[PDB]
């Protein structure tokens, strides 16, 4: 079965299935539809589920010759995510493809800190992290539109401010884990009042147990 | 709240242009950030950037408890100061003072209400917030026994990160907003 | 004590009233006092006095591009008002409202000369123009009229001002109101002023043109309307919660008690906070607080309906520059073709006090995006070109590039004042006049030989005419599938239109067969009636339809069981069947239950006959068809309401998206009488009935509110139930399936289900099985559901299907039932 | 829940059956004991209400009382035991059997003494879960009971509301079919605990505090005029601990989704985080009232009581965790706080003030 | 109803009884029923239809029976026909409506009942009233073109006093479940007492009237 | 409870009001029932019923 639009008209195969049959097989018909998800090919066509798409299929027997004709496929169901806490779902923390856990800096342990330090030191020893800071920093890499002038690349006036830095913290963490970090980049909550700065960043030196 | 979370109803034409340092083939060679450089790509962090936070509760409050607090906050009469901000070529601290008129003659001023910061650098990309930033001055007015109806004005004192060259009248005068309780 | 002055509409002014106005202005124009015209015109802008009259450097006086703009100009009009009232005007300052579409500039504004009817002397019309004293005695204001002033409503389109005036009046926040409001007002300044230097488009000289004060009399009126709206909404009308800071700073030059302002009242209320209560302070009234003839009530309704739509806006951030200019923005997709978006204007001069809006000025582009066939999150941009008064194109760098914001629909109930003739009512509630109106209308329609006629529309269902004529080899009706409801909804719509076309002031009634009925309701039952207006006796048009190509009238052989199905009264089988349908929280699950019951009634009123309601091919020719289909449609509306009451989807459904997109077959074709049913051929569009222009009075099942329905629905889910499942499909004929449960070889009737069909059918297969609970039947035989799982006793279901023409009876071509156990959650 | 028809089916008839025996009680005599009509006498023979709440022997009396009631459906197709509904598990609505308006024996009872059927007025994570779990946490029996009784009567407060004829009142509660069914559950909770102990090697069919009182016999179950031999046999305190010789069984003593062993892990798991509790002294008062806490909301809990009830005072404090309150105010058990309370009567009024003294406020690590 | 449902599905046929077609001039005869015809109401209006024939059944002359029978038979024609010109309401077209004959089978049945009652005891069943009008063959029955000989032979009113030879019989001819002796009991004991009557002098007014 | 109808001045009518008026009278002019234009017109004079 393929999905076709009215426009091009261009098609994309949505997969196949086999139904088993013989000459004297038991009379049978489903009281339920066989569902195949077909969601990927839909997004691949840049085709929203509302635009007119008629569903088309071709059927073959075991030999080469084509069989005609059928079949009722007039139903294309839309399955909403279980997580969006919508009309049909109660509030449930959605299960996601999430690898790394970022945790509170205060909840860190003696080992997890030394792990994070050594991993980042390696990132600092090699020329890497300064290169990442330079995405945001003062050497300007952003000269548009003509360009008269070059600007710092980070976006601060926009509503897409969080998006930019959401990506920044992602980039540094991804490179940090590859440098063997035991944990993802932690958040430290300034929202909780403190008389001093965190262990991790405050003191100029730490005792390294390995060396 | 049943609202948009992985999408934005707000300023749309910004959401499809890829982040300029990340979208650039150089120097971003990390394929992860490169492909997902467009603002809409990075909305659900978990599925795309494969990370999570241990708990998404704030100050020890589960999210239902959070919205409960937030709703109680809206349950009372509150008063705000409106700030129209934009790109200076330097970062600065602006402090809020509540100016109270003295009976005879007219007079003023200084009572410390709050502080907030604006960030910047000489070569930053220019910008202008198209809505007011709000600061709740409600409790400070209460300590002055003041009201939304009572006579007063709000003055900002711009101290930049120089420590010196205390800045002078960069932003429109603070607006005063009153939100009555529901 | 004198009594308030009334600000009349211009065209309403009488010859006496115009006269006193024209002579009064004549004097205050010649008046060199500070009560005079040149002097008051000085208050606004160019001969500046505003920082204070003594300043070395001065700016323009009036407030513009800030929250207190309405207040300043309110007080500025009463300044001009009090002058000419003391100069002998019997009325307040007239307005010309742009709320109504414009065909022309008002007479007292446009005609250069005026003749006094009473003294017969032709003189120069004082309102035609104004003199600018300081420039030269020989210097007058001049005007240029843009055709953008005279726009009239199109098919779907509406005039710029109308859309944008409502857009302002929609706002609930004063500052959000003010920003939208001012720019709406800016339009006339540009449209009457034009590119002329001494005009209304120049901030400097605008007040020197006398039209300024008539125009702003309306600007003031709009604020009073918005003020009135806020009172209606239970909001602060006479106070402003935003920009509180500005409501203290007094209005110049009005604030000067000393020689510059002689008005005692204007000085006293120079504070913008005091400018609010116009009737008590400044003593003036309006004749009518109306937007284009709408009451403030009608206004808010329109407003709330528009808030239900899915809308998207172009946002503009405006910072002020002298001089005045107008902006044009276009909506441009990724492909090169650009479409024209709307346009707006700013008012400015060189001496203006610098101004910046702290919010976005919104423009609606939602109607334009739909024309461009792309949604809100699709790739599209906005290019803006702004030309000055001068007028050279001003750099795109001058104003920040536009933003775009989509506001989601707000799902909540509305009034909504629906035309009396377009509501569908319970057939037993109809008064004698509705009955007579319907009958006269139906007789004419059946007599109609045009395509609008009864034969033609009845031919849409049971034919023989599905695409493409003449290929079929097909029948053209939609069942059984989710799109079944939809098709018959347009069909019923199509019927309602034809009714109205012959003078029906009554929408198609619904007959409630779920209530106990001893016989068919009289409107449908009576054979003939005596007209008084004609001495003739004529037969009820609802009784039978004539089938033209078959040369036979419809027949109604009523099974005694039809009445017996609902004799509960609340224990009635029909009640139980429908409540089980209402429980469904999926649209497709709702549909099968809905249509099976629909087939039940079809069968029982015209049973065991060809050319009857029971036979699918000819049922539409019997007039009660539509009345029945009014009922099933209402049932769906109740479900939609039930669905909206639960958080579940009401306006759309996630089912057969393959069908919902494509529009339906008999209606689309170019050979269709009315264009309206053609427009709504798509199933997606008829999902909500209100948008189609009709409504049911009322929406409740038996004596229960919707909340009470869900309560009784939940209660049924709190008990254990046992269903029999029926996968159904199209046999080439109508049939009744009798269900018997057998505890042993002894069998008793468990229930019955009906099937619609005809020789010319559209082959149909259901998506799931229709359900019917025999739980109460089981409880009657004292076989608790545990025994269903027991090997002994042995129990079975037997089905005897009988053809529409008895018996015949048919060997079993329908799948055998299934036992489904639903434990309470 | 999980009932299979006609399992439901048999019972109504049985409940129907005893609605009038009505000789033995038949049901009204069986009702009186918790209910209003006077159970017993001081030696001066003055009216008492032979209700045995407020004391440590609280469960036995009831757990029995179910029995008396339970026996009463005897061979009337009393084919299974009185069911229980686990009020711990959060619930949008009340349970059917006692809801169905028509032809249902569980809707209401009648009262010869008042000429009326019962009236009930319900009033608005799961609160009871948190409240019960604590009770389970405890290891002393006495410590357990105070929480066990208070968790319990929270429902007699909320099911009944403001009707004298109702579950909120001592006087006529016992009359409403809802009452036993709530019980099975209360009893079940107790049983679970016993299993808990047993798991922990603490005494379960015994109890070291107080030796005083378990030995006092219990009327009416004492009384000669109780024509059931069994209850009298265990009329005592110390008997009635082993419910095994009753003889009944609960389908499963598992708190929702937990093996008993699973349960201790849970509690053990809870116990990690340091908590903070408030404990009140509660003591007899004729009326029945609900009490609402404050510092944000800290509330709440209810006390069951009626006219002519034996007076009682708890030996120990009643604890209610208020940690969520502190986080709410962001306090550290360090910053110091005012614990403000309120105490409404079941009838519309009137929140009279203590009465109860002052709440102590105590901290548990951790 | 205007349509007859045959047990066989088939096609519907205009039921012959609803409307008789008037072929000369042009069709048709519908009927505007008057409300008076239906008296199922709780007490009132009283059954005036019954009282009508009940009043004729009491009279023991033929003349008196005849005038009271004929008047009592008019309500049906009037109330069924109603304002409409072509109907039972006027004697010009009333015979074209099939209900006419269903109506007159009853008034003849009443006539039989009366002769039975006179025969009960002990009075003539003969018309002693219009002797001269009895000797002429009543048109158009005595007409030469009569399809049936049975009516042409009995076309004289003289030979129509009895109906046994006319080849028909009624199943009951007892109004409202009353024995011939039960009816006579009511009749005879409605005759007992002081009475008062509205005396009407009637004749043709060239129209139907209430 | 339904709000009072407003008798407006002719020249004051908006396009929406004019339109709904045009279509209303058009139907009631075609309406052969007693609530139609022809029958209502009769009440005044010539086809007399008084
Ligand atoms: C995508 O990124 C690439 C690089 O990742 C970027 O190209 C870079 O552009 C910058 C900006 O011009 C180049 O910057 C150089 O920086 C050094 C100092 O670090 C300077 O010596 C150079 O010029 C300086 O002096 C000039 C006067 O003599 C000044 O006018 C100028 O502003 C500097 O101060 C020089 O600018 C850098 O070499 C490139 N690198 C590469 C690899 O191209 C590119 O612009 C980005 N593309 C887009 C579309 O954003
Ligand atoms: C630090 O002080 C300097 C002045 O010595 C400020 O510099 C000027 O700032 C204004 C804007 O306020 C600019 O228009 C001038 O071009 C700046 N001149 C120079 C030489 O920098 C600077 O703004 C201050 N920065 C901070 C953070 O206060
Ligand atoms: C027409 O108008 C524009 C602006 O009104 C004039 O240019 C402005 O000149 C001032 C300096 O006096 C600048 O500050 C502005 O930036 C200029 N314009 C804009 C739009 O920003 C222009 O010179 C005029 N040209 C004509 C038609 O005479
Ligand atoms: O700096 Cu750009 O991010 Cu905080
Ligand atoms: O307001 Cu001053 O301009 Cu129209
Ligand atoms: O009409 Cu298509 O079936 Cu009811």
């Amino acid at each position: 079965y393929f999905i076709a639009a009215d426009g091009t008209d261009q098609k994309m195969k949505a997969g196949e299935f086999y139904v088993l049959g013989s000459e004297n097989e038991m009379p049978w018909k489903f009281d339920r539809p066989y569902k195949s998800d077909i969601t990927y090919v839909m997004d691949a066509m840049k085709l929203h589920y509302t635009d007119k798409y008629h569903v088309e299929l071709r059927i073959t027997d075991m030999t080469g010759a084509e069989v005609t004709d059928l079949k009722l496929v007039t139903s294309v169901i839309y399955e909403p995510g279980i997580g969006n806490f919508g009309e049909g779902r109660r509030w449930i923390s959605p299960i996601t493809s999430a690898s790394r856990i970022r945790k509170n800096l205060l909840d860190f342990e003696d080992g997890e800190m030394e792990s994070l330090r050594n991993a980042f030191k390696q990132m600092a020893d090699e020329g890497r992290y300064e290169e990442i800071a330079s995405f945001h920093g003062v050497p300007a890499q952003c000269p548009s539109e003509d360009g008269t002038m070059v600007h710092t690349c980070c976006l601060h006036g926009m509503p897409v401010f969080p998006h930019w830095h959401r990506l920044y913290v992602s980039l540094v963490e991804d490179e940090l884990l590859a440098r063997g970090s035991g944990v993802a980049v932690p958040y430290w909550d300034w929202v909780e009042p403190f008389d001093e700065l965190p262990r991790l960043i405050n003191e100029a030196t730490f005792y390294n147990s390995r060396t | 709240r049943k609202l948009s979370y992985n999408e934005a109803n707000c300023a749309l034409p910004l959401m499809n242009q890829p982040m300029r340092p990340f979208s650039n083939s150089t120097a971003n060679n990390d394929r992860l950030t490169f492909t997902n450089s467009r603002p809409n790509d990075v909305f659900d962090y978990q599925n795309v950037l494969h990370y999570k936070y241990d708990t998404l509760n704030f100050a020890g409050l589960s999210i239902p408890q959070l919205e409960r607090i937030l709703q109680k906050n809206q349950g009372r009469d509150r008063i705000f100061a409106g700030f129209l901000l934009h790109g200076i070529k330097a970062s600065a601290d602006v402090r809020i003072y509540i100016c109270v008129p003295t009976g005879i003659g007219e007079e003023n001023c200084g009572n410390y209400a709050g502080i907030f910061s604006v960030l910047g650098g000489e070569t930053e990309m220019p910008w202008q917030f198209d809505r007011l930033f709000r600061y709740e001055i409600t409790d400070e007015l209460k300590k002055l026994g003041l009201n939304q109806n009572s006579h007063f004005r709000v003055e900002m004192e711009l101290t930049a990160v120089n420590g010196s060259k205390i800045t002078q009248k960069i932003f429109p005068n603070p607006t005063i907003i009153f939100v009555p309780s529901d | 004590v004198r009594g308030n002055l009334v600000r009349k509409n211009v065209d309403r002014l009488s010859l006496q009233e115009i006269n006193s106005l024209i002579h009064a202005l004549k004097r205050m124009q010649k008046d060199r006092s500070s009560d005079g015209f040149e002097t008051i015109a000085s208050f606004h802008a160019l001969p500046p006095l505003c920082p204070n009259p003594t300043a070395k450097h001065r700016h323009a006086c009036c407030l513009h591009g800030m929250a207190t703009f309405p207040q300043w100009h309110r007080l500025y009009v009463v300044q001009f008002e009090h002058s000419l009232n003391r100069h002998g005007a019997i009325v307040g300052v007239p307005y010309w409202d742009w709320t109504y579409p414009m065909t022309e500039v008002p007479g007292l504004l446009t005609s250069e000369k005026y003749t006094d009817p009473f003294t017969g002397i032709e003189t120069f019309n004082p309102f035609n123009h104004g003199h600018i004293s300081f420039i030269s005695p020989e210097t007058m204001t001049t005007r240029e009229v843009s055709e953008h002033l005279f726009e009239q409503p199109a098919l779907g389109k509406q005039t710029w001002l109308f859309n944008n005036i409502i857009l302002a009046l929609e706002q609930t926040d004063y500052c959000d109101f003010e920003v939208q409001f001012e720019i709406v007002h800016n339009s006339i300044h540009s449209w009457l002023g034009g590119k002329e230097l001494y005009s209304l488009n120049h901030l400097h000289y605008a007040a020197y043109d006398p039209a300024f004060f008539l125009h702003h009399s309306n600007v003031d009126r709009l604020w009073v309307v918005w003020q009135e709206l806020q009172k209606f909404r239970g909001l602060p009308a006479y106070e402003s919660n935003c920009a509180i800071e500005l409501m203290s700073q007094p209005l110049k030059p009005f604030s000067f008690g000393a020689p510059y302002n002689l008005n005692p009242v204007t000085t006293k209320y120079s504070k913008p906070s005091d400018v609010f209560n116009y009737k008590q302070n400044f003593h003036y009234e309006y004749d009518m607080l109306e937007m284009n003839g709408m009451s403030i009530a009608q206004l808010e309704s329109y407003i709330r309906q528009e808030r239900q739509k899915d809308r998207v806006f172009a946002g503009f951030l405006l910072e002020g520059f002298g001089s005045s200019a107008y902006a044009t923005f276009q909506v441009c997709p990724d492909v090169g073709d650009c479409y024209e978006g709307s346009h707006f204007s700013v008012l400015g001069g060189s001496t203006e006090m610098p101004w910046a809006f702290d919010r976005l000025y919104k423009m609606e582009i939602t109607d334009i995006l739909q024309a461009m066939a792309l949604k809100f999150d699709s790739h599209f941009t906005i290019k803006t070109k702004i030309v000055a008064h001068n007028g050279t194109e001003l750099p795109e760098s001058l104003l920040p590039e536009a933003t775009i914001v989509r506001i989601p629909p707000s799902a909540q109930n509305l009034e909504v004042a629906i035309p009396l003739n377009r509501i569908r009512r319970n057939i037993n509630s109809l008064e004698s006049r509705d009955v007579q109106n319907l009958m006269s209308a139906l007789k004419r329609l059946k007599e109609d030989e045009s395509d609008f006629g009864f034969q033609t529309i009845a031919g849409y269902h049971g034919s023989l005419m599905c695409p493409t004529p003449e290929a079929p080899e097909y029948a053209c009706c939609l069942h059984g599938m989710p799109t079944f409801m939809h098709w018959h909804r347009v069909y019923l719509l199509h019927f309602e239109e034809s009714m109205r076309r012959h003078g029906a002031s009554v929408a198609v009634p619904y007959w409630d067969w779920t209530m106990p009925s001893d016989n068919l309701p009289s409107l449908l039952g009576d054979a003939d009636y005596y007209d008084a207006w004609t001495d003739s006796v004529i037969e009820n048009p609802f009784l039978r339809g004539h089938i033209k190509y078959e040369d036979t009238y419809t027949v109604r052989e009523i099974q005694p069981e039809l009445f017996a199905l609902a004799e509960g009264q609340k224990e009635s089988t029909l009640f139980k069947d429908v409540m089980l349908m209402f429980e469904q929280e999926d649209y497709c699950d709702f549909e099968v239950q809905a249509e099976v019951i629909h087939n039940s009634i079809h069968y029982l009123i015209g049973g065991h006959q060809k050319y009857a309601m029971s036979s699918l091919m000819f049922s539409s020719f019997d007039p009660i068809f539509y009345v029945h289909h009014s009922m099933v449609d209402r049932l769906w509306a109740i479900w939609q309401e039930l669905q909206k009451h639960r958080k579940l989807p009401h306006d759309k459904a996630y089912c057969a998206l393959d069908q919902m997109a494509f529009p339906m077959k008999p209606f689309i074709w170019e050979s269709n009488p009315n264009p309206t049913t053609r427009a709504v051929s798509t199933p997606s569009k008829l999902f909500d009935y209100k948008s189609l222009g009709y409504d049911y009075d009322h929406l409740n099942f038996h004596g229960m509110s919707i909340g009470q329905l869900e309560a009784l629905i939940q209660k049924q889910k709190k008990a254990d139930r046992v269903f029999a499942g029926f996968l159904l499909h199209g046999i080439k004929i109508s049939a009744d399936v009798h269900l018997k449960i057998c505890i042993e070889a002894d069998c008793q009737e468990a229930g019955v289900i009906f099937v619609l069909g005809g020789e010319t059918e559209m082959p149909w297969h259901f998506d799931r099985n229709y359900k019917m609970d025999i739980t109460d039947v089981l409880k009657k035989r004292n076989i608790p559901p545990e025994a269903l799982f027991e090997h002994d006793s042995k129990i079975r279901l037997e089905v005897e299907i009988k053809s529409v023409d008895g018996a015949v009876l048919d060997p079993n071509s329908l799948p055998k039932p299934s036992l489904i156990y639903a434990p309470a959650k | 829940n999980s009932l299979t028809p006609s399992e439901i089916e048999n019972l109504r008839n049985a409940l129907a059956a005893v609605q009038a025996d009505k000789t033995d009680a038949g049901y009204q005599k069986i009702a009186s004991f918790h209910g209003m009509p006077l159970s017993c006498q001081y030696p001066d023979g003055t009216a008492f209400a032979c209700c045995q709440h407020g004391m440590v022997t609280f469960p036995h009396w009831h757990r029995l009382y179910m029995k008396q009631m339970e026996d009463a459906l005897k061979a009337k197709g009393a084919k299974i035991g009185i069911p229980y509904w686990d009020w711990t598990t959060a619930f949008h609505s009340l349970p059917i059997l006692v809801t169905e308006p028509k032809n249902n024996p569980f809707h209401h009872g009648y009262i010869d003494v008042a000429d009326t059927k019962t009236t009930r007025d319900p009033r608005p994570q799961s609160f009871f879960y948190r409240q019960i779990a604590f009770a389970l946490e405890q290891r002393d029996f006495c410590d357990f009971e105070i929480q066990f009784e208070m968790g319990h009567n929270a429902i007699h407060s909320w099911v009944g509301g403001p009707s004298p004829y109702g579950m909120s009142t001592l006087h006529y509660t016992s009359y409403d079919p809802l009452f036993y069914v709530h019980h099975s559950n209360t009893d079940r909770i107790w049983a679970i605990w016993q299993a808990l102990q047993k798991y922990r090697g603490l005494p379960y069919n015994s109890a070291n505090c107080e030796i005083n009182k378990l030995k006092k016999p219990m009327m009416p179950f004492s009384s000669e005029d109780n024509p059931n031999e069994v209850t009298k046999a265990h009329s005592t305190g110390y008997k009635s601990f082993d419910y095994q010789q009753l003889n009944y069984e609960y389908d499963n003593l598992n708190f929702h989704g937990m093996t008993i062993p699973q349960l201790e892990v849970h509690l053990k798991k809870i116990q990690e985080k340091d908590r903070v509790f408030a404990g009140f002294l509660l003591r007899a008062i004729g009326q029945s009232a609900d009490v609402n806490f404050d510092v944000t909301f800290g509330g709440t809990f209810c006390v069951l009581g009626g006219d002519y009830e034996m007076p009682w005072a708890f030996d120990r404090l009643f604890l209610y965790d208020i940690s969520k309150s502190l986080v709410h105010l962001r306090l550290d058990a360090h910053d110091d706080f005012d614990i403000k309370v309120t105490i409404m009567g079941i009838d519309g009024k009137s929140l009279p003030p203590n009465l109860l003294p002052s709440p102590t406020i105590l901290f548990k690590p951790g | 109803h205007p349509l007859f449902i045959d047990p066989t599905g088939k096609k519907a046929k205009k039921n012959v009884f609803y409307s008789g077609e008037i072929k000369f001039e042009n069709k048709v005869t519908a009927r505007a029923v008057d409300a008076r015809l239906y008296q199922a109401s709780q007490e009132g209006q009283k059954n005036f239809l019954l009282e009508g024939v009940l009043n004729a059944l009491e009279q023991e002359d033929f003349c008196h029976f005849e005038v009271q029978l004929e008047v009592a038979h008019n309500p049906i024609h009037y109330l069924v026909g109603g304002r409409f010109t072509h109907s039972m309401s006027s004697l010009e077209y009333t015979s074209y409506d099939p209900l006419f004959f269903l109506h007159h089978s009853n008034v003849e049945r009443h006539f039989a009942l009366w002769q039975a009652l006179q025969k009960h005891r002990g009075l003539p069943t003969r018309p002693n009233c219009g002797l001269n009008l009895f000797h002429s063959p009543m048109e158009p029955f005595g007409r030469d073109t009569n399809p049936f000989a049975i009516t042409k032979d009995n076309s004289k009113a003289s030979s129509l006093f009895d109906y046994e030879h006319l080849g028909y019989a009624f199943d009951d001819l007892s109004l409202n479940g009353m024995t011939i002796e039960e009816l006579e009991a009511l009749l005879k004991q409605r005759r007992s007492g002081a009475r008062a009557f509205a005396n009407f002098r009637l004749g043709g007014i060239k129209t139907s009237a209430n």
